[PDB]
RNA sequence: GGCUCUGUGGCGCAAUGGAUAGCGCAUUGGACUUCUAGAGAAAUUCAAAGGUUGUGGGUUCGAGUCCCACCAGAGUC
C-alpha cells in the first residue's frame, strides 16, 4: 500500500519507487510538476512530484492500492471537507464514472484541456503511440450547439483525431457514439 | 554531465502490433525515465546561503549577504535582506539557499505544507511563477499603488535592471483555473483599467499545462 | 414548418446535380419530426440515410441514439453498426458532411 | 430571433470597405475580406455575440475555455485572428506564446 | 566618503573537482501531418552552427578558476 499525500485538494507522489509501480501495475500516469535537479533553468522535461488528477486519486483509492493521508493520519474521501471539497458536485461524478469506465476496457488517459475536450484516450503507452480520440463528456439531456461540432469535426480532421460523445445512462452503463467527416 | 536524453526517440507509432519489436522500444523508452527521476541534487557548502522562515511576520530573512540574484529578488528592510514565500521556494527548489526552520535543516518537501498555503502564495500561482521564472523573466508583485498578480519583464531588460526605479513593465498576468467560467465584459472592463497602459494576459492550468491568452481591445 | 423540406429539396439537388446519385427517396417518419433521404449511391450496393439540418437546431444525446436505432430499423439489416449522415445547409447553399456511428471503430480523423 | 442580430451585423459591415461572407465550415459566423483583388483571401473571423445591459446577458453561446481554444486553433489557417463583437466592442483574442516573446 | 555584490556565442545561464569553454530558447537546414502560399500546442520531430571568458600586470608544470591596478553598474550607511 503505496502513500499518497493529499491537501488543499491537490495529491502529490513523492517516492521515485511508488512511481515506477503505478505505471506499470496500474496502468496510471500523471504529469510531473517539480523541476529536474540537473537541468533546473528549463520547461522542457521535470522532475518529482507527480500530480494526479482527482480521478486518478479516487480510482487508487476505492480499489485498495493506496492510502490517502492528510497534511502532517487517513483521510476519508465520502465526505466533503477542506481537504477533499471533490464530493457533492455532478460534473465530478460524472468523469469518473466516465474515466473508470473508459479504464475498464484497456486504455491509457491523458488531459485534453488544449484540444477542446475531456480525455484524451490511447491505445497504448503515451510513449511510443499517437492519441486516438478526443473524448467530451456530455449529460444525457444537454443540448449541444450544432457550431460548435463543425470546429471539433475540423479540428480532429486537422490533428487526425476522432471525436468521442459519452452520456452515462441512469443504469450505470455509458453508451459511446463516435462522429468524423466524410468526403462524398 | 550536461546534456539531458529525449522521451521518445523518433516518431511514435499508430496501431500496436504486439510483433515483439514494439515492446523492446517501450521497455528502451520506459528504462531511461526512471533513471531520471532518481537523480538528486549536490552543491558544495563553499557558495551556499543561509535563511530561517519566520511564519508569525510571514517573510523569509538571510542571515548571509546575497549573491547574483539580489539584482531581480528580494526587498531590505531595517537593514536586513528579506525574501517573499515563493521568491524563497524558487530559491530553495533551484539550490541557491539552505534555508532552515527553528536550527533544524528542511528539505524540499515537508516545506510545500509550510509556504504553500491559502494565507500565503496558492500552488498555480506559484506554477505559472516559476515557469516565467526558469525562461529568464523578471517577475515582480503587482502594487496599486480574480486580479492582478505579478509584473513581467523581458529578458533584454535583466542586464541593467534597477529595482527602486524598474519603469513601465511588459505586460502584468492574473492566473486562474481552466475549468472556470470566462469572465463577462464588465470583470475585464474593470481588469483593463486597473491593469492601465500595459496588456493584460491571461494564465490557464489545467493539472499542470499552462497557456497564454491575450485580450485586446480597439480592433479598429 | 419548410425548413425542413425546403433544406431536403436543396440536400436533392445537391445530390442530384453534383453528387450524381441514383434513385434517392424521400421518406417520411412522422414521430420525430424528421425526413430520410434514404437513396443508392452505386446500383447494386449498400443503402444510406440522410438527416439534413439547419444550423439554428441542436441535438442532445437522446435524440442521436433513436435516430440511430430508427435507421436501424429502417435498414433492417443487423450486420453492420447502426450509422447514418449528417447534412448541415446555409441560405447560399453550401452543404457540409459529417458522419454518426456507434461503438469506436474509428482512429480515423 | 437572431436574423435581426445578423441584419445588423451584416449592414454594419457592409457600411465600410469590406465585402462580408458566410464561414459555415469553421464554426464562425461571418469572414471580413478587404479590397477587390485578392490580397490574402482573409482579414478576420467574427463571432457576433449579444449581451444585455446589466452584466448578465442571455447568451445564446455558453463560451468556455476549452471552446475558445478550440475556435483559435482553428482559425488560425484561414483568418488573422479571432474577434468578438459585442451589440459596439471589438475584443480581439490571440495566443500568446512564451517562449517566442522574450526578446525582439 | 566608506561597505556588499556583478562582467562568458544574438539572449538567460553552466563549467563545483585546475582546465582543453557548452545546455535552453531564438536563427538556419531537413523529414512527416494537414489546409485553401500557409499552419503545426504529447501530430509533430531531427541536425548543425558560433566566442578578445571587461582591459593590463604576477603567481603559476597550469588561469573563466588565484593576488593587484584600471573600466563599467546594482544596493546600503
Amino acid at each position: 500500500m503505496l502513500v499518497v499525500e493529499v491537501a488543499n485538494g491537490r495529491s502529490l507522489v513523492w517516492g521515485a519507487e511508488a512511481v515506477q509501480a503505478l505505471r506499470e501495475r496500474l496502468g496510471v500516469g500523471g504529469r510531473t510538476v517539480g523541476a529536474l535537479p540537473r537541468g533546473p533553468r528549463q520547461n522542457s522535461r521535470l522532475g518529482l512530484p507527480l500530480l494526479l488528477m482527482p480521478e486518478e486519486a479516487r480510482l487508487l483509492a476505492e480499489i485498495g492500492a493506496v492510502t490517502l493521508v492528510s497534511a502532517p493520519r487517513p483521510l476519508d474521501w465520502r465526505v466533503q471537507s477542506k481537504d477533499w471539497p471533490h464530493a457533492g458536485r455532478p460534473a465530478h461524478e460524472l468523469r469518473y464514472s466516465i474515466y473508470r469506465d473508459l479504464w475498464e476496457r484497456g486504455f491509457f488517459l491523458s488531459a485534453a484541456g488544449k484540444f477542446g475536450g475531456d480525455f484524451l484516450v490511447y491505445p497504448g503507452d503515451p510513449l511510443r503511440f499517437f492519441a486516438h480520440y478526443i473524448a467530451q463528456c456530455w449529460a444525457p439531456e444537454d443540448t449541444i450547439p450544432l457550431q460548435d461540432l463543425v470546429a471539433a469535426g475540423r479540428l480532429g480532421t486537422s490533428v487526425r483525431k476522432t471525436l468521442l460523445l459519452c452520456s452515462p445512462q441512469p443504469d450505470g452503463k455509458v453508451v459511446y457514439t463516435s462522429l468524423q467527416w466524410a468526403s462524398l | 554531465s550536461q546534456k539531458l536524453p529525449q522521451r521518445s526517440h523518433g516518431p511514435k507509432d499508430f496501431l500496436p502490433d504486439g510483433s515483439a519489436a514494439q515492446a523492446e522500444r517501450l521497455r528502451r523508452c520506459r528504462e531511461e525515465l526512471w533513471q531520471l527521476l532518481a537523480e538528486q541534487r549536490v552543491e558544495r557548502l563553499g557558495s551556499l546561503v543561509a535563511a530561517e522562515w519566520r511564519p508569525e511576520e510571514g517573510f523569509v530573512e538571510l542571515k548571509s549577504p546575497a549573491g547574483k540574484f539580489w539584482q531581480t529578488m528580494g526587498f531590505s528592510e531595517q537593514g536586513r535582506q528579506r525574501l517573499h514565500p515563493e521568491e524563497a521556494l524558487y530559491l530553495l527548489e533551484c539550490g541557491s539557499i539552505h534555508l532552515f526552520h527553528q536550527d533544524l535543516p528542511l528539505s524540499i518537501q515537508e516545506a510545500y505544507q509550510l509556504l504553500l498555503t491559502d494565507h500565503t502564495v496558492t500552488f498555480l500561482q506559484y506554477q505559472v511563477f516559476s515557469h516565467l521564472k526558469r525562461l529568464g523573466y523578471v517577475v515582480r508583485r503587482f502594487q496599486p499603488s480574480l486580479e492582478i498578480i505579478f509584473d513581467v519583464y523581458q529578458a533584454d531588460a535583466v542586464a541593467t535592471f534597477r529595482k527602486n526605479n524598474p519603469g513601465k513593465p511588459y505586460a502584468r498576468m492574473c492566473i486562474s483555473g481552466f475549468d472556470e467560467p470566462v469572465p463577462d465584459l464588465c470583470s475585464l472592463k474593470r481588469l483593463s483599467y486597473q491593469s492601465g497602459d500595459v496588456p493584460l494576459i491571461f494564465a490557464l492550468v489545467d493539472h499542470g499545462d499552462i497557456s497564454f491568452y491575450s485580450f485586446r481591445d480597439f480592433t479598429l | 414548418d419548410a425548413t425542413q423540406v425546403y433544406v431536403a429539396f436543396l440536400v436533392y439537388l445537391d445530390l442530384m446535380e453534383s453528387k450524381s446519385w441514383h434513385e434517392v427517396n424521400c421518406v417520411g417518419l412522422p414521430e420525430l419530426q424528421l425526413i430520410c433521404l434514404v437513396g443508392t449511391e452505386i446500383e447494386g450496393e449498400g443503402l444510406q440515410t440522410v438527416v439534413p439540418t439547419p444550423i439554428t437546431a441542436s441535438l442532445s444525446h437522446n435524440r442521436i441514439r433513436e435516430i440511430l436505432k430508427a435507421s436501424r430499423k429502417l435498414q433492417g439489416d443487423p450486420d453492420l453498426p447502426m450509422s447514418f449522415t449528417l447534412a448541415i445547409v446555409e441560405s447560399d447553399s453550401t452543404i457540409v458532411y459529417y458522419k454518426l456511428t456507434d461503438g469506436f471503430m474509428l482512429p480515423d480523423p | 430571433p437572431t436574423f435581426r442580430t445578423t441584419y445588423m451585423a451584416y449592414h454594419y459591415f457592409r457600411s465600410k470597405g469590406w465585402v462580408p461572407k458566410v464561414g459555415l465550415k469553421y464554426g464562425t459566423d461571418l469572414l471580413l475580406y478587404r479590397k477587390g483583388p485578392p490580397f490574402y483571401f482573409a482579414s478576420y473571423s467574427v463571432i457576433i455575440e449579444l449581451v444585455d445591459d446589466h452584466f448578465e446577458g442571455s447568451l445564446r453561446r455558453p463560451l468556455s475555455w476549452k471552446s475558445l481554444a478550440a475556435l483559435s486553433r482553428v482559425s488560425v489557417n484561414v483568418s488573422k485572428e479571432l474577434m468578438l463583437c459585442y451589440l459596439v466592442q471589438e475584443v480581439i483574442l490571440s495566443r500568446w506564446v512564451s517562449s517566442r516573446e522574450r526578446s525582439d
